[PDB]
């Protein structure tokens, strides 16, 4: 009739060298970029984020060509494998988030969100080949719907039916995807109970908004003959209920897959997950 | 109620969790080994020392780093143990058993375990009529398991205080009061005869 | 995929074969230069052997030691290139011996190590090379059925993979035939389209004077293979040739130390945010015998042919000697002075007589048993002493350090979890030989019933443990006792003086009662040769035959089957008689009384007397030789 | 800077105090140390130590140095290095090897020697710290004593085979045939998950090559703890030694033997199934060196070791199994050699503290030198091991001298008769709580192999345990045939029995065969039967009640209660030294003798046998061996004559009755 | 690898010495040693330079 035993570290040795592609080099990198960068003599990020935390907005907004200016090796990270490094920029700014919370209260907060913007050369809509697939692409367009804003699990408490064993699944990561790759556990996880033993606690569990736009090229460049083609966008928690229905917009994102454009063998679905939108001037 | 002895018998599930003093007899001690209560290991990649507490008979030792730099990386690191860093307990695990004054009519005496920890190891031997105080505390069941009706626990006692009724010869040291009742008998003279004639006082 | 070659293994291989080809000897003044190997390989190709033997001294002279060095020290690593080296020069010489008239497996039996190791002397240092130990073979495996080149069966595509070759254990294949299927961990053997091996697993003890000051002897487990099967049996001292390899031994747990691990390398894998792999690096040395050589012989002429002329020279020079009965007892046992009666039996029971089995089998038994009691000191346990080092196949052992399970087999388990095997005691290790049992009388009483199913019926029955075996026990035994009180006593019966048990008595064909007396001339005699014995060490012992040649008559000897001629018949009827109006006299007073047995002990004794002289006929004077040596074994009381 | 984490040692320091010890140390500063300055002789004790030491490992081409670590205390420097390696014995031997390989380097340099250096830097040396702290016996040592260098003493019971321990693991892919060879680190192999090669990157091609792999030796042995200090109410221990790669084979079964090594703890997976360690850590010692020499105690017999001292030779391993002799020691046992009371003076140095009793303690000298050992070239074997039995009345110190015996002999076990059994005497399967197996374990006669066994109440013990030492008082062999053993072992080990006859006192109505109580088979096999009489003279109790009453005169009594007693020490050696190098061969005056004195004897009563011939050539070599000479003349025959007609007090037994004269014994 | 600092646990005259092989801290403490006088004190060190003092004179 004992406890559970815990599990703790500390730091004692310099191990091996530290890699440059290390998910805490590229961290600590990014961190430095936050604290560091300067804009005109002015610590544009840092005082953003304090301001953000201020005003209770967790999320930051970085310019990607200011990204360029400070390294350029973990830009080429972020453009070519968006969906790795960017929880690790998220990562770096919930730590800076956390101290400048902290030190700021004396004259918890959750994951922060990184919307990231760029005024580089734009891929048209109909340019968009397979190399695109997993990387960053800024395209514009105009907005021709805004589904309604949906509840997705950002941590989630569960516990199992034929026992009472608490657990939490925390998503951080990954809200951006038209299926769900994290899902309940097949197991209770105590280690029989069966096969998907878990139940959610919705009292103790916690939600954030998510939007689906649809993103179609201007009407004016488009084939007399030829039906506009459109795109399926995702966007979550501080990028939703940001523009509406014929708006013109910049999108920038992660040009990305779904599995559902009708007879077709191993063809996929694409669609954008939205990283930052800059609307245009439009309708008053 | 510490200190007040109690029988074997009398430990019932009632006490368990508390301080209590149990009067017996030790009837076998095993040898000071090293528990671990608190394994280390040591990662060549994070250069972090990982501790992991032992709480049970037996452990699964850990194969990869879980420390914050291993957790946050991918290229995990495979670390290893480090004996020297390790938290260590002088364990023994003696026996008591109830005086014939203890048991009932027509009862045999019946035995209680008790685990001595730490600085007090060494502390008990085979023979010895002792009060002992330690924390009543369960165990996880090690008997047969088509016998388990419920959740069945064994029972130890974490010895904290041991009282020897007879002080051993070895362990005599000259403190003050013991010289203040050596110089009471001395003085008193005829200490051969008294010591000689308090022998059995009864038998003439 | 190009795969990678072994530059030192071919350069080997290369080397190997010109040693194969191109070597050479000189002959003792009767040829000119002659090669052995080609002259090997043309005879194993004649007579379709699979082991061609190559001499460790002829391979040392070639590649000035490159090529010994190579062999010797990491034979488990050129094996193959060996192999390869031997077919190529069977497939350009002698081309037809590649087929086992599928594929010939063949033999590389090297021998003729420069030093022998002991079974103490083996280390680490040597895992997988050649070397030479020796040892006492106590157990031996049946010949069983290795797997050597495995056929295996993909569950996706059905076809047939062959000759996936199980180096040292089972190892099923990683590509399959076929393109498509792409398949490396699901296999089926099939056990018929399969290639097997002999295997034998020998248990090898330290011998008697390997094992040092205080310790107990080690045993090894060696293996052999191919055709060196069943070429050692329990108790022989064997030395054997071949690789000191690792098993794996799970028995080591709980040792003390740090047994090794291994452990999957976790990187460069690719996680995405268990995968253990984690095995125990546990061995034991164990040996794998390419050689074994021992350091049915009943027909007379096979072992005149297979022995040196100038051995046949001293042989017939010997059987030409008139006295050589005299001599013969002369030599026997050279340090004891003046029991000459004893030298006489024990040479008797060292030749033997005839075994002859009824028509319906009451199998009349041809091994004289003897028994020597008497005084003390009298030079008893030096007699057996002397026939366990001379008379082969011969096993030495104490009344109270023996059981009935150590003297008959026993049922013995290595392994908790592991089946029973039959150990083979000292009255099977010394099968066709002789037991020598010191001490008989302190011997306890279910020990001498134990021998005595084996007295009778030179066999033994265990039905212990799910093994009913029944083993033979075909050995004669020497015994030496102490009468009760330990000291004879002149007016008591033979019977009386002893404790053996009258159903083991029986089966005695001989009790040689030694005693001593305060004579002046023969103690001043016996002192001398005690005190002669000892300041000098052999020059002191003198005698007629080495124990080399006496051996070697004695194993010629032993050829004969005697035949006792009509006249021999009567006289032996006439002896019996003798003796029975001797025993009952009303005042001899025989220690031991006379009925059937002795008349067939007389019959062995003729027969080995007959062996001794050499003669296929059974002369009357040999019968009366056994008659006088039976009777002067009798003490009146 | 830059100490060690989890140590005190930091490695520039501490291979700077060690280079300055090694460089700059005389044997008078530990004679300082030991409060021994008067011993101080400027000869040897003034020379650098360790610098001939290490030049004679350079000559001889050994790798191992024997550190004193009581030497650490003695230098300044090192006192601090001394903890440094009790406490850390890991890191500072291994800054002591490389310091060592550094020191020799510097030798062969900076003194411009022609000596080649590839073979030097190639060379591993290695450093063996033995006389560390002696005390807290095994059972006393805490959990914070793991990992500590620590000193147990004790008698080796047994020893498994020798057992690979990988070092190098060897790869070989199943597709391309591509071998990589890993290295373990801390007793884990990294085993390849993938093909090196760039060509092929097969996941699971990888396989190991058992056979292939580098291998280590590594070996058990098991210890029996015979501390200093005993606390009252625990009974013997027994514990797990490892030694390693040099030190397989160098302890054989019934050695005495003082290790010093590192205690080390493992956790014990509880099933060969599953992974799971147990809590409870299991106790060993990582051997790093071994003494098998005691300065108080004789040398093991070579005659027994011989295949032993040569194979250490091929092992390199350097174990010292015979004391070194110096030539200053070989003049002084050759000056008191040629002393004219040397026999008086061996005599009365065996057991000073017991009364006199000078055939006994002449006897016991002649068993410890032994007779001479004759190897057959065609095939035989004499053994000059002297038995004796101590029969008497009841208080003569039969015991003490066989206590005396017991502790001086190299190897040997004393039992007490009644306590010992046929099988617990021979060979015995027991059962490894290791490794769950059955193995074999010698018994008292076996472990005693090549010394003496000494057995008290010889009376008590009975018949069938009485019968195996037959074989052993006669052919030095123990003939077994049991199920699993059936072998010959050699027991050469002479038997030092102690008995008091029937009654509990010699009854002098009764003869002397009546009273001993013995079967003429195993009186015969004893080569010199004393009757110790407690007879009631007043000046031996005068002279008996001074000597036990001096005892008591001063708390620890240091005996010098006679005209002059040689040290143990010097006794030790000397004995050894006789037994080593001086092998008497018999002469044709002793042959005459011998043959006289046999035909003599032999003309109820004790009868003589056979083997009193044998008794007296042996005996006589053995007094031949104690005067150093390599040949035996009348005078030894006559001696050894005279020690068997006084051991059983044939002066005072009637040649027709066995009867003692109570007044015709010479007590005095 | 193991290597940490010395905060962490536990005259300027210092250097080799050529005539004794050992390095001193201190020059005033080993011209006074042990080793360092019995090499000052045995003239068969000093012999190839004891040929160049009366050499020149
Ligand atoms: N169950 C049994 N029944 C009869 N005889 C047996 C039995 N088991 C062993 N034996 C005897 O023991 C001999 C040894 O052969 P095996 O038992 O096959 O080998 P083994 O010595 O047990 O070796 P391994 O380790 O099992 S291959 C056999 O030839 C039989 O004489
Ligand atoms: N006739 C003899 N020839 C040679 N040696 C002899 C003779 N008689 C006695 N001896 C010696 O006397 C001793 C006899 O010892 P053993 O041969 O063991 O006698 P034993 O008859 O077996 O004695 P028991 O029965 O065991 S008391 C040895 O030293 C022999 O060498
Ligand atoms: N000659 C002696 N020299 C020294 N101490 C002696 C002597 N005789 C007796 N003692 C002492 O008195 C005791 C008797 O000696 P023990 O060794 O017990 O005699 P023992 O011959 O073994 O007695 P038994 O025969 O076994 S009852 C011991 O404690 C000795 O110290
Ligand atoms: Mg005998
Ligand atoms: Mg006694
Ligand atoms: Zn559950
Ligand atoms: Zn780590
Ligand atoms: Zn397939
Ligand atoms: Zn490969
Ligand atoms: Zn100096």
């Amino acid at each position: 009739s004992f406890d559970r035993p815990e599990i703790y570290s500390a730091p004692v040795l310099q191990g091996e060298s530290p890699n440059d592609d290390d998910n805490t080099e590229i961290i600590k990198s990014f961190k430095n970029f936050i604290l560091e960068f300067r804009l005109d003599s002015q610590f544009i990020y840092r005082d953003q984020l304090r301001n953000n935390i201020l005003v209770k907005n967790y999320s930051l907004t970085v310019n990607m060509e200011h990204l360029i200016g400070y390294n350029e090796d973990i830009y080429k990270k972020l453009s070519d494998e968006p969906s790795d490094i960017i929880p690790l920029f998220e990562t770096a700014i919930t730590q800076v988030a956390k101290r400048i919370s902290i030190l700021s209260r004396a004259q918890s907060l959750p994951t922060f969100q990184l919307i990231l913007n760029s005024n580089a050369n734009q891929i048209p809509l109909r340019d968009l080949d397979s190399e695109h697939v997993s990387k960053i692409v800024r395209l514009s367009g105009i907005i021709i719907s805004t589904s309604v804003l949906s509840s997705r699990a950002t941590y989630l408490s569960i516990m199992c039916r034929n026992c009472r064993h608490t657990t939490s699944i925390t998503i951080n990561n990954f809200n951006s995807i038209t299926g769900n790759t994290v899902s309940l556990p097949r197991s209770c996880l105590s280690t029989n109970c069966g096969p998907d033993p878990y139940i959610i606690i919705h009292e103790s569990s916690k939600f954030i908004d998510q939007q689906f736009l649809k993103l179609q090229e201007i009407p004016e460049l488009v084939p007399v003959g030829e039906m506009p083609r459109n795109l399926t966008m995702t966007c979550d928690r501080y990028l939703t209920n940001k523009v509406i229905p014929g708006t013109r917009v910049t999108i920038v994102g992660i040009y990305s897959i779904y599995n559902s454009g009708g007879s077709g063998v191993a063809i996929r679905t694409p669609y954008i997950k939205i990283l930052g939108i800059q609307s245009d001037v439009e309708t008053s | 109620i510490s200190s007040k002895p109690l029988s074997v018998r009398q430990i019932k599930g009632d006490f368990l969790g508390q301080l209590i003093t149990v009067r017996g007899i030790i009837t076998r001690v095993s040898d000071v080994k090293p528990a671990v209560e608190v394994i280390a290991y040591t990662c060549d990649q994070c250069g972090y020392e990982v501790f992991q507490e032992v709480n049970s008979r037996t452990f699964t030792p850990l194969s990869e780093c879980t420390s914050e730099e291993c957790s946050q990386n991918q290229t995990k690191g495979q670390l290893f143990m480090s004996t020297r860093a390790s938290k260590f307990s002088a364990f023994q695990e003696c026996k008591i058993q109830e005086l014939s004054q203890q048991v009932p009519v027509g009862h045999i005496p019946r035995s209680l375990n008790i685990h001595v920890n730490g600085t007090l190891v060494r502390s008990l031997s085979p023979g010895d009529i002792v009060d002992v105080t330690g924390i009543f505390l369960p165990a996880p069941y090690t008997g047969f398991k088509a016998l388990k009706a419920g959740l069945l626990t064994e029972t130890y006692l974490e010895a904290q205080f041991v009282r020897q009724h007879k002080k051993k010869f070895a362990s005599f040291s000259l403190t003050s009061d013991v010289e203040e009742r050596v110089m009471e008998l001395i003085t008193s003279g005829d200490v051969y005869n008294r010591l000689a004639k308090s022998i059995a006082p009864e038998i003439y | 995929v190009k795969k990678v070659d072994d530059v030192t293994g071919e350069k080997v291989r290369e080397a190997f074969e010109q040693f194969l080809e191109d070597f050479s000897v000189q002959s003792t003044d009767t040829g000119e230069v002659e090669k052995v190997y080609r002259a090997q390989i043309e005879f194993m190709k004649i007579y379709d052997l699979n082991t061609i033997y190559i001499d460790y001294q002829h391979l040392s002279m070639r590649e000035n030691g490159a090529l010994a060095m190579a062999i010797s020290e990491q034979y488990y690593r050129f094996l193959p290139f060996l192999q390869k080296g031997l077919r190529r020069v069977v497939r350009k010489y002698a081309p037809e011996l590649l087929n086992t008239s599928t594929e010939r497996v063949f033999q590389i039996s090297f021998f003729n190590l420069p030093t022998v190791h002991r079974i103490r002397d083996i280390r680490s240092e040597k895992i997988g090379s050649l070397l030479s130990i020796s040892g006492t073979v106590t157990r031996t495996s049946e010949v069983r059925p290795e797997l050597y080149k495995a056929s295996f069966t993909c569950d996706m595509c059905r076809a047939i993979v062959d000759n996936v070759e199980q180096s040292f254990k089972y190892t099923e294949p990683t590509f399959c035939p076929n393109p498509s299927c792409e398949n490396r961990a699901f296999w089926t053997l099939n056990v018929t389209r399969s290639r097997f091996l002999d295997w034998q697993k020998v248990r090898i003890q330290e011998n008697a004077n390997e094992i040092p000051t205080g310790s107990m002897p080690r045993t090894l487990d060696v293996i052999l293979r191919g055709d060196s099967v069943e070429r050692a049996k329990p108790g022989d001292r064997c030395k054997f040739t071949g690789v000191e390899i690792v098993v794996p031994d799970v028995t080591q747990l709980g040792l003390p130390g740090v047994k090794p691990s291994s452990t999957l390398d976790t990187r460069g894998i690719s996680k995405t945010t268990r995968s253990l792999g984690v095995r125990d690096l546990t061995y034991k040395i164990s040996f794998l015998a390419c050689h074994v050589i021992s350091i049915n012989e009943r027909d007379q002429e096979v072992f005149l042919n297979s022995l040196s002329s100038d051995e046949i020279n001293e042989l017939k020079e010997m059987v030409k000697d008139e006295h050589i009965y005299d001599k013969l007892v002369r030599s026997i046992a050279p340090a004891v002075f003046g029991h000459e009666a004893v030298k006489k039996g024990i040479l008797l029971q060292m030749l033997g007589g005839v075994h002859k089995s009824t028509v319906e089998g009451i199998k009349l038994r041809g091994d004289i048993n003897i028994c020597v009691v008497g005084d003390p000191s009298t030079s008893k346990s030096q007699f057996l002493k002397y026939v366990v080092g001379f008379a082969p196949r011969s096993v030495y052992t104490s009344g109270k350090a023996s059981s009935a399970a150590g003297l008959t087999a026993a049922v013995v388990r290595d392994e908790e979890g592991g089946d029973y095997t039959i150990e083979a005691g000292a009255l099977m290790l010394a099968d066709n030989g002789i037991c020598c049992i010191d001490e008989f009388d302190k011997m306890d009483i279910s020990d001498q019933v134990a021998i005595h199913e084996a007295m009778e019926q030179q066999t033994i029955s265990i039905a212990k443990a799910g093994i009913h075996a029944t083993l033979n026990a075909r050995t004669s035994i020497l015994a030496a006792a102490n009468p009760v009180g330990g000291r004879y006593n002149r007016k008591l019966s033979l019977r009386g003086n002893l404790n053996m048990t009258a159903p083991i008595m029986s089966r005695f064909d001989l009790f040689f009662v030694i005693l001593d007396d305060c004579n002046e001339k023969i103690d001043t005699e016996l002192a001398s040769h005690i005190v002669d014995l000892h300041m000098k060490r052999d020059e002191a012992i003198e005698p007629p035959f080495s124990a080399e040649q006496l051996r070697r008559y004695i194993k010629y000897a032993r050829t004969f089957k005697p035949i006792l001629t009509k006249e021999a018949r009567s006289y032996l009827v006439e002896k019996y008689k003798e003796l029975r109006k001797d025993d009952a006299q009303g005042f001899s007073r025989s220690s031991y009384r006379i009925t059937v047995r002795q008349l067939e002990s007389m019959i062995r004794l003729s027969e080995a007397i007959a062996r001794a002289n050499c003669v296929d006929e059974i002369t009357p004077s040999f019968i009366a030789e056994a008659y006088d040596l039976l009777r002067q074994s009798i003490i009146r009381v | 800077l830059r100490i060690i984490w989890g140590t005190n040692v930091s490695i520039q320091e501490c291979t700077t105090n060690f280079r300055n010890f090694l460089m700059s140390f005389k044997y008078k500063f530990r004679k300082i140390l030991d409060e021994r300055e008067e011993f101080i002789n400027n000869t040897t004790d003034e020379e650098l130590y360790y610098i001939k030491q290490l030049n004679e490992m350079r000559e001889l081409g050994t790798s191992n140095l024997n550190l004193d670590a009581r030497n650490l205390l003695a230098y300044k420097q090192t006192e601090d290095l001394y903890h440094q390696l009790l406490n850390y014995p890991q890191e500072v031997i291994s800054i002591m090897d490389q310091t060592i390989k550094d020191c020799m380097v510097s030798l062969i340099v900076d003194n411009n020697l022609d000596y080649d250096l590839d073979e030097i830097e190639t060379k591993f040396y290695k450093v063996r710290p033995y006389n560390v702290g002696s005390c807290k016996g095994m059972r006393e040592l805490n959990p914070n004593d793991i990992d500590k260098l620590i000193n147990l003493k004790g008698l080796v019971l047994r020893s498994t085979p020798v057992i690979p321990d990988m070092k190098v693991a060897f790869f070989k892919c199943n597709v391309c045939d591509h071998t990589m060879a890993v290295e373990i680190d801390r007793g884990v192999i990294q085993e390849p998950a993938r093909c090196e090669r760039i060509d092929c990157n097969e996941p699971n091609s990888m396989s190991l090559i058992h056979n292939r792999c580098s291998f280590a030796d590594k070996q058990v042995i098991k210890l029996q703890e015979t501390p200093d200090f005993v606390p009252d109410g625990q009974t013997p221990h027994s514990i797990s030694l490892c030694v390693y790669d040099e030190l397989v084979d160098s302890c054989r079964a019934g050695d005495r033997i003082e290790v010093t090594g590192t205690f080390r703890s493992i956790p014990i997976r509880a099933n060969s199934r599953q992974r799971v360690l147990k809590s409870l850590y299991k106790t060993y010692v990582d051997v790093v060196h071994v003494k098998k020499v005691s300065d108080k105690r004789l040398d093991v017999d070579t005659s027994t070791i011989e295949q032993e001292l040569m194979q250490n030779k091929v092992d390199h391993n350097e174990v010292e199994e015979v004391r070194q002799i110096t030539d200053q020691d070989l003049a002084k046992i050759r000056e008191v050699a040629a002393r004219e009371d040397l026999y008086s003076l061996l005599a009365r140095s065996i057991a000073p503290s017991i009364y006199e009793l000078e055939d006994v303690k002449k006897g016991i000298l002649l068993q410890l030198f032994g007779g001479t050992n004759k190897t057959f070239t065609k095939g035989g074997r004499y053994r000059g091991d002297i038995n004796i039995l101590l029969c008497g009345d009841p208080s003569t110190s039969k015991s003490q001298i066989l206590q005396y015996v017991h502790k001086i002999t190299p190897r040997g076990v004393y039992t007490s008769g009644k306590g010992s059994s046929a099988v617990g005497l021979t060979a015995y399967i027991t059962r490894d709580v290791d490794t769950k197996q059955l193995v074999l374990e010698s018994g008292a006669l076996v472990l005693s192999d090549g010394g003496v066994c000494c057995i008290d109440e010889f009376d008590k013990m009975s018949d069938s345990t009485r019968s195996v030492l037959h074989e052993v008082m006669e052919q030095q062999t123990i003939s077994i045939a049991k199920a699993g053993i059936i072998t010959t072992l050699n027991a050469r080990s002479s038997i030092l029995a102690s008995a008091n006859p029937i009654g509990s006192r010699y009854n002098p109505n009764l003869p002397v065969t009546e009273n001993i109580d013995l079967p003429p088979p195993l009186l015969s096999r004893f080569d010199l039967v004393y009757l110790v009489l407690d007879k009631v003279d007043e000046k031996n109790d005068r002279e008996l009640a001074k000597h036990l009453t001096n005892l008591y005169l001063e708390d620890k009594p240091e005996h010098i209660s006679q005209d002059d007693v040689l040290p143990v020490e010097f006794l030790t050696m000397y004995i050894s030294y006789a037994k080593e190098h001086i092998h008497p061969i018999i002469t044709e005056a002793a042959k005459t003798e011998l043959v006289r004195a046999y035909v003599g004897m032999r003309k109820k009563r004790i009868t003589a046998t056979t083997r009193q011939l044998e008794s007296m050539i042996r005996l006589a070599e053995a007094h031949a061996k104690m005067k150093l000479k390599n040949v035996v003349e009348l005078e030894d025959v006559q001696e050894a004559v005279r020690l068997i007609r006084s051991a059983i007090k044939d002066y005072a037994t009637d040649p027709k009755t066995g009867k003692i004269d109570m007044n015709l014994v010479q007590t005095g | 690898r193991l290597m940490v600092d010395r905060k962490l646990g536990v005259v300027k005259n210092s250097g080799y010495c050529e005539n004794c092989r050992v390095k001193y801290e201190s020059l005033e403490q080993h011209i006074v040693s042990e080793k360092h006088l019995s090499f000052a004190e045995n003239d068969l060190n000093f012999e190839a330079i004891d040929s160049l003092i009366e050499n020149l004179r």
